[PDB]
RNA sequence: CCCUGACGGUAUCUAACCAGAAAGCCACGGCUAACUACGUGCCAGCAGCCGCGGUAAUACGUAGGUGGCAAGCGUUGUCCGGAUUUAUUGGGCGUAAAGCGAGCGCAGGCGGUUUCUUAAGUCUGAUGUGAAAGCCCCCGGCUCAACCGGGGAGGGUCAUUGG
RNA sequence: CCCGCGGUGCAUUAGCUAGUUGGUGAGGUAACGGCUCACCAAGGCCACGAUGCAUAGCCGACCUGAGAGGGUGAUCGGCCA
């Protein structure tokens, strides 16, 4: 499964945008349902760690088993911290590479582009979105049929291109220069609440 | 203790026991009854039916049965939900779970698994109570 | 004969049988759970060509091959005699 | 009857330390003199003087206190006991209090500190922790 | 009847083989004496690794190859060396 | 000494308690509050006070909590060594941890530990779990932490000679 | 030189057409994330432990909404953890459970200071062995991953010989 | 084939052995040996748990635990019956 629901209730429940600052929390910044505008008392310190974890899980649209295995894998580095290495491994998945490069507006669109077989790493096609893109691998746009309507238009309007992403808008090749850093990556949510959430799992 | 007392006579811990002991059974067919074969459920035939009144301070008439099991030891078992169809000599299935209404009952029958039938109004937790999904 | 057998040491304990003596070899070994060292004993039977050695002697023995239902050792030498 | 003179020495030091006065005397022994020298080298004791008349003893210890009369040894513990002995291997030498305290170990080449033993790579009987 | 034979180590339809010296009564995937090289039927020019200083020692003691092991031991020039050591001295 | 209350301090409620006193006729009820206070930089105090309503109670407690404060040394977001704090049936063990591991600590002790700026530490309560005595035992155990400089000063040595 | 495929026209690759065929289970009084209506009235029923139900029930039964997971979701049974609740690591015996009513003593356990010696315990070096597959570390192949392969470490209370 | 060491409950199970323990010779087996014979003697094992009763194929390994530990011996490999 992935998810198909209204995708905007989700942001109103975390209190974070999740869609490139394009405002879902413009009107009614409160939660969904009857008891939306009428908030109530405090939230535990279990609700806080759960809310941080859900923020990160819904950012990149993955499921709970895969999230937890990625977290367990990031723990075997021991070079740096354990939340930084996590949120950095999270960025190296082929879906974020298409999002950051700029071939798609959303992450759902980028996911459908990499699922339906329209992109290639090093020339060879790769079809599965949880792929692990390493540093220095020019991912391309299937030079067979790169004349599609939405890819073309979403290359023009560059809302955000980062300081670790390289790209050329003629051959349509991009790559990571090097690994990013927390200052360059959502210094807003957390990586410590999420680490504590998995201590008693 | 001194460690010499410990070496003369070691430490011994307490022994734990189930609360569903009639679910580790053995046959009574050829020789005798064997205890290795932990089961999640057992089946049986109900030798009576009816009602009984709870402890202090509850108040009701709670439905129950008495059942003889394949290994030939007898126990009473609660029948849950609203409304059943169980009569003398109908074959049923038991799971663990103890009711806090009266003593002597340590099992539940499972609805919709043999002669017993699922309850016929439910809409909200039909996976218990054994109700199938209605088009409504 | 470049391969070698096992020799031991002990104090003789019984000398009633003809040509056979029981030797107790003693050692200390530890406890598996707790730490301290307990002493441990096992008895061996050894062969005597002429019924020489007596109790309290401190002997050495060596491993041979089955010489009876129970005896597997022979008498090497007497190190220190009792009086 | 007395069965552990090293423990008796250690408890004299701790008892006279907690009441915070500045002298102490014990009957002498070759091992207690060793650990009195080790206690003097690191900075817990101020001095040690050796009188001896007609029996074993004696050994006089001069404790040491801070600038505001606070204590430089804070506790002291006997590890190997007659009744359960504790032997340690060259890679098992302990580090008491993250290096801020010392351990005392008897090896085939002296009664030495725990630094001097993990620099020589040997082990032995563990006498005490003093932190 | 010591042998030099192949031993299957793939998954289901991607086989791999270890070259092994075994008593002939043993099961194909059971006990053996030691392992001597490797062999890969995929990988279009098939891959052989082998020590070839234990093959020459087992061969001179009476071990015997199977039919495929002899083919891949002659493609490596091990049978010629056996030839030049035995019937030449 | 007195760390004087003139800083940027983020308080926290740790417990509240409905407490009665039976009198002629019926029953009286107050509210007791337990509060911690700190700046997440190495200064932490606890304090309690009671009043007839919850806001008044928590206020009097922060009043009390600020009168006491402890220094809490550390060597790079991690406590210098291992301590055991005991106060009346509450026993709490604390260990130095690994860089970026977090705080694995129970309810009362984690409030104390987080408001002093501790980042990586492991704990365990081998005792009772009454909030007041847990807080008091935890503060009792921080007071045993020794700086590396002070030890080198008390003895006749230098640092890098004992570490 | 020449000669052989059960799987099997299998995997796979190319062309056209169509958003059309493909979402459910548990929970929402406190522990523990997620609340309002109506029905019923210590009844019918619910519960892992506290405990709910006698006219305005967020605890029963439905509807609307919300939370957790998702081709699965809950329930029962069995084992380790939390349990320092058999405590070597790591607990206790005045009043909470717990000093035999007291002595005398065989076996056992533990023992003051010191010189020389020994090497049983203790410490240490070298050699042999502790299969293969597993857990772990590095590298590589299946579009990725499960999975598959190559090279290593680890694991003895082990043996022999020298300090 | 022989040997050292290691892995279970019960003392509301303390005595067990008469080819039994040792010697001389004879037969017998691939082979040493009470292995089996005739004679001679009175030995052997046990509180460091003999004997009896109950339960169980053993190991590489597998699950859980911070560790020390605790619980299992299904797929796959080794030994046994």
């Amino acid at each position: 499964s992935r998810y198909t629901g209204p995708s905007w209730k989700v942001s109103r429940r975390l209190g974070i945008s999740l869609s490139g600052t394009g405002k879902e929390l413009a009107r009614r910044p409160y939660k969904p349902g009857q008891h939306g505008p009428n908030s109530r008392g405090k939230v535990s310190e279990y609700g806080m760690q759960l809310t941080e974890k859900q923020k990160l899980r819904h950012m990149y649209g993955m499921n709970e088993r895969q999230f937890r295995t990625l977290f367990i894998k990031a723990s075997k580095i021991k070079e740096g911290k354990h939340g930084v290495n996590f949120m950095v491994l999270l960025e190296q998945r082929l879906d974020n590479v298409v999002y950051r490069l700029g071939l798609a507006t959303t992450r759902r669109q980028a996911r459908q582009l990499v699922n339906h077989g329209h992109i290639t790493v090093d020339g060879k096609r790769v079809d599965i979105p949880s792929y692990h893109v390493e540093v220095g691998q020019v991912i391309g746009v299937r030079e067979k049929s790169q004349n599609i309507s939405t890819i073309k238009e979403a290359v023009e309007a560059t809302v955000g291109r980062p300081a670790f992403v390289s790209f050329d808008t003629e051959k349509l090749e991009g790559s990571f220069t090097r690994l990013p850093e927390r200052d360059e990556l959502y210094p807003e949510i957390d990586e410590a609440l999420v680490v504590e959430y998995y201590n008693q799992k | 203790p001194t460690i010499n007392q410990l070496v003369r006579k070691p430490r011994k811990s307490k022994v734990e026991k189930s609360d569903s002991p009639a679910l580790n059974k053995g046959y009574n067919s050829f020789k005798k009854t064997q205890t290795n074969v932990n089961s999640p459920q057992k089946r049986g035939v109900c030798t009576r039916v009816g009602t009984m009144t709870p402890k202090k301070p509850n108040s009701a008439l709670r439905k129950y049965a008495r059942v003889r099991l394949s290994n030939l030891i007898e126990v009473t078992a609660y029948i849950p939900g609203i409304g059943h169809n169980l009569q003398e000599h109908s074959v049923v299935l038991l799971r663990g779970g103890r009711v806090k209404d009266l003593p002597g009952v340590r099992y539940h029958i499972v609805r919709g698994a043999l002669d017993t039938a699922g309850v016929n109004d439910r809409k909200q937790s039909r996976s218990k109570y054994g109700t199938k999904r209605p088009k409504a | 004969e470049r391969n070698q057998r096992k020799v031991y040491q002990g104090r003789v304990v019984s000398d009633k049988m003809d040509k056979t003596i029981t030797v107790v070899v003693e050692t200390k070994k530890n406890h598996p759970i707790y730490g301290k060292r307990m002493k441990y004993s096992k008895k061996y039977k050894a062969h005597d060509e002429n019924n020489t050695a007596k109790v309290g002697d401190i002997v050495k023995i060596m491993e041979t091959r089955p010489l009876s239902a129970t005896k597997r050792f022979r008498l090497l030498e007497v190190v220190e005699e009792a009086v | 009857v007395m069965t552990d003179p090293i423990a008796d020495f250690l408890t004299r030091i701790r008892n006279a330390n907690m009441v915070k006065h500045e002298t102490l005397e014990v009957p002498a022994s070759k091992i207690k003199r060793d650990i009195a020298e080790i206690l003097k080298r690191e900075g817990f004791i101020r001095d040690v003087e050796y009188i001896e008349d007609d029996k074993q003893g004696v050994i006089r210890v001069f404790l040491k206190y801070g600038k505001n009369e606070e204590r430089v040894i804070t506790n002291l513990k006997r590890i190997s006991k007659p009744g359960l002995r504790a032997y340690v291997k060259a890679d098992e030498v302990p580090k008491v209090l993250n290096g801020l305290g010392i351990a005392i170990i008897s090896t085939s080449e002296g009664v030495i500190t725990d630094k001097e033993a993990r620099a020589k790579n040997i082990g032995g009987e563990v006498i005490a922790y003093v932190w | 009847a010591v042998k030099i034979r192949l031993k299957r180590m793939g998954s289901k339809k991607s086989p791999f083989y270890r070259i092994v010296v075994a008593d002939s009564r043993s099961p194909r995937d059971g006990r053996f004496i030691e392992t001597v090289g490797t062999y890969n039927p995929l990988k279009d020019p098939a891959e052989v690794v082998l020590k070839e200083d234990l093959v020459l020692d087992w061969l001179s003691k009476g071990a015997q190859p199977s039919d495929t092991v002899r083919n891949i031991l002659s493609k490596e020039g091990v049978m010629k060396k056996h030839h030049e050591a035995k019937n030449v001295k | 000494y007195i760390d004087p209350k003139h800083l940027e301090l983020e308080d926290r409620v740790v417990a509240i308690n409905r407490v009665t006193k039976v009198v002629k006729g019926g029953r009286r009820l107050r509210f007791a509050a337990l509060v911690v206070v700190g700046d997440k930089n190495g200064h932490v105090g606890f304090g309690t006070g009671k009043a007839q309503e919850v806001p008044e109670a928590i206020r009097k407690a922060i009043e009390d909590a600020k009168k006491n404060l402890v220094e809490v040394p550390m060597v790079g977001s991690t406590i210098p060594h291992e301590v055991i704090g005991v106060f009346g049936g509450g026993r709490i063990l604390m260990k130095p941890a690994v860089e970026g591991s977090g705080v694995a600590a129970g309810g009362p002790v984690r409030a104390v530990l987080e408001l002093a700026g501790v980042a990586d530490i492991t704990s365990k309560s081998l005792g009772s779990n009454t909030p007041i005595n847990v807080v008091r035992a935890t503060v009792e155990g921080l007071k045993q932490l020794k700086r590396a400089e002070e030890v080198a000063a008390l003895r006749g040595k230098s640092v890098e000679e004992i570490i």
